[PDB]
RNA sequence: GGGGGAUGACCCCAGGCGGUAGGGGAGCGUUCCCGAUGCCGAUGAAGGCCGACCCGCGAGGGCGGCUGGAGGUAAGGGAAG
RNA sequence: CAGGUGGAGCCUGGGAGUGAGGGCGCGAGCGAUAACGUCCGCGUCCGAGCGCGGGAACAACCGAGACCGCCAGCUAAGGCC
RNA sequence: ACCGUGAGGGAAAGGUGAAAAGAACCCCGGGAGGGGAGUGAAAUAGAGCCUGAAACCGUGGGCUUACAAGCAGUCACGGCCCCGCAAGGGGUUGUGGCGUGCCUAUUGAAGCAUGAGCCGGCGACUCACGGUCGUGGGCGAGCUUAAGCCGUUGAGGCGGAG
């Protein structure tokens, strides 16, 4: 029996061409240029997922180091404050608190410098 | 076949961009003195076009 | 819990003196001000920063022999079109450039980097249009 | 193969400076319409399965049928004189209602003629007993003059 | 209610004729006629015929009134190309393709109150 | 009045009547859970150390889940190296009922 | 790997899991054969075009809509252009 | 003679690929106490970690061996106008 | 067919429908072609005819773009358009962060080293007979037949030379 290519090849090409929807020029029209692009996008996403974690923390910090600079304070010290203050809270992420709950942040600033001043 | 040659196939984008000036302009027409039909200016409008100069009469 | 992101907020205006202030030291601050990194709702992708006005821009102090030794260069696309300009001449010819240039180079590069520079009105000596506010500072 | 194809053995172009690729004759498998690499040729799929194994399997195949009671020896039938309607009549009185496939093993020529055409009957001679036919058919129905031969086959 | 004509397999290169068609898309059949008349392009001849056929089709087939119809939609598609050998220097031989057009003119009725 | 809870090495701002997704929990969709772990009171002043020893917040498991699949792929050029893996992060959906201060 | 005698494909617990040349192990799909005098099919086969849905790590398998208009072929196996 | 249960060791066998290495450190020869030179030795990394952080950018210098997910935390080199 | 003086080389090219019922007549046109009418279950089955993928070319619509710079993606946010009661999702992209094509060959390639215009189809670890291991079974001091002979709905058996 002879098993011709048949229908199989067109299908694999369709699968990838669909993942390449919206890409520029041929990168979305040619199976080859599409597959090359997907390789790229595959590693970017993966690397960028690991560094999305970075880019946010970075943001949180800048946000914080500004709200407590309003209360005369280095971010660097503020953090040391909470470290010794026992306050293992903040979770830096939770400094929308510093933006949504200013009074609640201010009180933390106090407990902050309260220890090690 | 010979010396200088294109190094890369020009994209659909860049060729059509070249065409951005290939658009046509419709003929400048004016209503005709006698006949109602439209004809281009300063030409003996093709239906008895003038008066003093022979109007290549369709009459 | 998504991180908070500010809406159109407030177009702030701030006034600075310059006279006697070093230069880079002042530039540092004016930059951080330009991109509201003092505001606790700082956002890198938006431009929610203060508009900065600066007066007495020509009485910017500066250490060492920088009046003679420090040179600003400019390359025209042409051959030998690299021009060299010393601080002295700049100040004497076009102050407010010496400081504008120190800030341009301290704002980030990009379409947003620009624009932030646009939000910076440097003037020779005192005076300027006082349409908006101007909470002067140090 | 590229040697059995119809085309000439001539080299298609010089080999250098032609600016084209690089070829010999168009009977090569790279060419459309060229020979076929490692395609099939006629071949004998048979082999000599150990006889001691053929027996065993034939035995066990019957056993398995008996072990589930789907096996049946019968005598002379009565519905002979090769006519399907006649057999079909006998079959009824015997339990075989064509609700399950039957492998009818008998030496009697006429009984086979009679059953042959039933879409639920595969009929076979006694010296023709093979295991494949046993395992396809649900019920196994032999006569005594056919159980004897099958009996002497094994052992 | 619209009316269309279609010239198929017209021996002309689409790119060429598509240029005069763009000259009349959306125009009142009255302009469309005056424009083609005085457009200096082989393409006009063919488009005129299609446009005119589409007009006739409107009146004598769909009831529309030669006085309220405009070029609603229009387009030319590429039909199968006539391949031809062009003898070339040093024995070369190229193929020019005489291309083919499928001209479509569809007519609508002007909202005329 | 809000609270700052910690479930699954992550801290969230829980309001009453709030639907929250969290790392998959060991509590069948019926059960109700207080995460005896709290970090901050909404009317403030109450913060102290890691966890406030008194407070806890009650939430009901609304059901476990599996998040939309992210395709995590790996490719090393010029070495013929490709890997494709599908991933869905199992979660649990909670409703925040009472903030026991 | 060690447990809990479900003995697997279950729950525990603890560890390993970058990778070319290569070794090894499991699977997916294509054509054909047994399964077929069967089963699916005009209330629509194969193929085609969509899909934000379902299942699988993945190769893939579903399911639904449109097209198409006469074939297709389970479970379990077998052979390869 | 002891510790050391390790993707340790040993024995018999099936399958290999490699037999073009390269940078760096240290020890020599050749060279000019030249070479991104060359030839050995002992180590290491790149090779195959052109994955991640630092070094402006940079296979082999510093940090560190990437199973998967997290809008959590501590750190390494290196840094904190 | 075509190529070659010649020996010789040597292709492409199948499919309407069940049935021509293969579209009378009318309109535009010189025709071609098309528009109605009509046939058909179907006419994007209309004879450049089954299905009709991809490259490729168009028309229309949504989003988007003229002070920004790049392996074209990716991660974030935000706008505008669409779906949905809903929360959610789909589309597009303004800004910000990150970012040196694929294959090959190499000590080392984004590499200014090889190959590739793009798409579709064809395209390369085989088979026989021996051998050597492993493995699933049969029988075990034994194991096994070859050619042939008989039989045969694709039925097996016999055959002991070796
Ligand atoms: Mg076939
Ligand atoms: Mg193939
Ligand atoms: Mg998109
Ligand atoms: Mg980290
Ligand atoms: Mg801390
Ligand atoms: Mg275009
Ligand atoms: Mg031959
Ligand atoms: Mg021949
Ligand atoms: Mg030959
Ligand atoms: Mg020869
Ligand atoms: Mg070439
Ligand atoms: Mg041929
Ligand atoms: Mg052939
Ligand atoms: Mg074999
Ligand atoms: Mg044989
Ligand atoms: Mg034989
Ligand atoms: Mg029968
Ligand atoms: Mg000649
Ligand atoms: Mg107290
Ligand atoms: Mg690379
Ligand atoms: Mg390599
Ligand atoms: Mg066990
Ligand atoms: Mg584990
Ligand atoms: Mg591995
Ligand atoms: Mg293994
Ligand atoms: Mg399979
Ligand atoms: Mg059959
Ligand atoms: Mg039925
Ligand atoms: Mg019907
Ligand atoms: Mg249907
Ligand atoms: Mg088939
Ligand atoms: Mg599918
Ligand atoms: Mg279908
Ligand atoms: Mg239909
Ligand atoms: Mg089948
Ligand atoms: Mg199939
Ligand atoms: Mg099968
Ligand atoms: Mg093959
Ligand atoms: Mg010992
Ligand atoms: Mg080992
Ligand atoms: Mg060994
Ligand atoms: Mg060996
Ligand atoms: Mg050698
Ligand atoms: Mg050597
Ligand atoms: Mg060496
Ligand atoms: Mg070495
Ligand atoms: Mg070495
Ligand atoms: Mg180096
Ligand atoms: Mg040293
Ligand atoms: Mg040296
Ligand atoms: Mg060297
Ligand atoms: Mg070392
Ligand atoms: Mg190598
Ligand atoms: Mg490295
Ligand atoms: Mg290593
Ligand atoms: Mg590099
Ligand atoms: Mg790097
Ligand atoms: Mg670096
Ligand atoms: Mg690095
Ligand atoms: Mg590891
Ligand atoms: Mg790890
Ligand atoms: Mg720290
Ligand atoms: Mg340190
Ligand atoms: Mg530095
Ligand atoms: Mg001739
Ligand atoms: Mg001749
Ligand atoms: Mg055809
Ligand atoms: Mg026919
Ligand atoms: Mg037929
Ligand atoms: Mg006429
Ligand atoms: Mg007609
Ligand atoms: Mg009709
Ligand atoms: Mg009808
Ligand atoms: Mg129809
Ligand atoms: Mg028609
Ligand atoms: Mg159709
Ligand atoms: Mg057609
Ligand atoms: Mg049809
Ligand atoms: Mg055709
Ligand atoms: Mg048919
Ligand atoms: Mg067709
Ligand atoms: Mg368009
Ligand atoms: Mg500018
Ligand atoms: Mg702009
Ligand atoms: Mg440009
Ligand atoms: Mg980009
Ligand atoms: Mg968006
Ligand atoms: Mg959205
Ligand atoms: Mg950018
Ligand atoms: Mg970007
Ligand atoms: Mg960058
Ligand atoms: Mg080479
Ligand atoms: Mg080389
Ligand atoms: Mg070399
Ligand atoms: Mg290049
Ligand atoms: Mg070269
Ligand atoms: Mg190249
Ligand atoms: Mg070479
Ligand atoms: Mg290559
Ligand atoms: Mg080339
Ligand atoms: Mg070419
Ligand atoms: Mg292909
Ligand atoms: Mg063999
Ligand atoms: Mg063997
Ligand atoms: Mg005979």
């Amino acid at each position: 029996p002879r098993a011709k290519t048949g229908v199989v090849r067109r299908r694999k090409h369709k699968k990838i061409l669909k993942l390449a929807k919206g890409y520029w020029g041929l990168r979305s029209k040619s199976f080859r240029k599409a597959r090359e692009t997907l390789f790229a996008a595959g590693n970017y996403a993966y690397a960028h997922r690991k560094r999305r974690k970075r880019d946010f923390r970075r943001l949180w910090i800048v946000r914080i180091n500004a709200a407590c600079r309003q209360h005369g304070l280095n971010y660097s010290t503020f953090i040391h404050g909470l470290k010794k203050a026992g306050i293992e809270v903040d979770r830096k992420n939770l400094a929308d608190l510093a933006v949504r709950e200013p009074q609640v942040f201010a009180e933390l600033v106090e407990r902050a410098k309260a220890a090690q001043g | 076949a010979k010396h200088p040659v294109p190094k890369k196939k020009t994209s659909k984008a860049r060729r059509d961009a070249r065409r951005s000036h290939h658009a046509l302009t419709p003929p400048t027409l004016v209503p005709c003195p006698e006949c109602k039909a439209m004809k281009p200016p300063h030409t003996v409008c093709p239906e008895c076009g003038y008066y003093a100069g022979r109007k290549v009469l369709e009459v | 819990m998504k991180t908070y992101v500010p809406k159109q907020v407030e177009p702030r205006w701030v006034l600075i003196d310059a006279e006697g202030k070093t230069l880079g030291r002042l530039a540092t601050k004016i930059a951080t001000l330009l991109r509201g990194k003092h505001r606790p709702d700082w956002t890198p992708n938006v431009a929610m920063g203060d508009f900065v006005v600066v007066v007495n821009a020509d009485k910017i102090r500066v250490t060492g022999k920088k009046l003679e030794q420090k040179i600003y260069t400019r390359y025209s696309g042409y051959p030998g079109g690299l021009k060299k300009i010393p601080l002295e001449k700049m100040l004497a010819t076009h102050p407010e450039r010496v400081l504008e240039h120190a800030v341009k180079g301290m704002l980030p590069k990009g379409p947003l980097g620009r624009r932030l520079f646009k939000r910076l009105k440097v003037y020779a000596g005192p005076d300027h249009p006082h349409q908006a506010q101007r909470p002067e500072k140090l | 193969t590229r040697g059995e194809v119809a085309y000439s053995g001539r080299k298609i172009w010089p080999q250098k400076h032609t600016g084209r690729a690089r070829h010999g004759d168009i009977g090569a498998p790279i060419f459309v319409g060229g020979g076929v690499v490692f395609g099939p040729k006629p071949r004998d799929y048979s082999y000599t399965l150990p006889k001691k194994v053929r027996k065993k399997g034939l035995a066990m195949a019957v056993a398995d049928r008996a072990r589930e009671g789907k096996l049946l020896l019968v005598e002379a039938f009565a519905g002979v004189n090769g006519k399907t309607k006649e057999f079909l009549a006998w079959a009824k009185e015997a339990g075989l209602d064509g609700s399950e496939s039957v492998l009818l093993v008998t030496g009697n020529e006429l009984v086979r003629r009679a059953a042959r055409n039933l879409p639920w009957v595969v009929t076979l001679a006694p010296e023709g007993l093979n295991v494949y036919d046993i395992v396809r058919t649900e019920r196994l129905v032999m006569d005594l003059d056919a159980w004897e031969v099958f009996q002497n086959r094994i052992g | 209610m619209e009316a269309k004509a279609i010239a198929r397999y017209v021996r002309i290169s689409p790119r060429k004729v598509r240029l005069v068609v763009d000259l009349i898309r959306g125009k009142s059949l009255e302009e469309a006629r005056n424009i083609l008349r005085y457009t200096n392009k082989r393409g006009a001849y063919f488009v005129a015929k299609v446009l005119e056929s589409a007009a006739a089709n409107a009146v004598n087939n769909h009831d529309m009134l030669e006085d309220r119809l405009y070029v609603k939609a229009a387009y030319v598609d590429e039909g199968p190309a006539l391949k031809r050998v062009l003898p070339r220097a040093r024995g070369r031989a190229d193929i020019i393709k005489k291309r083919t057009s499928h001209i479509t003119v569809i007519l609508g009725e002007k909202h005329g109150k | 009045m809000f609270a700052i809870v910690k479930t699954g090495g992550k801290q969230y701002r829980v309001e009453p009547g709030l639907k929250l997704r969290v790392e998959k929990l060991d509590a069948e969709p019926g059960a109700t859970v207080e995460l005896p772990v709290l970090l901050l009171g909404g009317e403030k002043t109450v913060v102290g150390t890691p966890v406030v020893e008194g407070a806890s917040v009650v939430a009901e498991v609304l059901g476990h889940g599996r998040g939309k699949k992210i395709l995590v792929s790996k490719f090393k050029a010029k070495v013929q190296y490709r890997r494709k893996k599908g991933h869905r992060q199992p979660y649990t959906e909670l409703l925040i009922k009472e903030i026991r201060g």
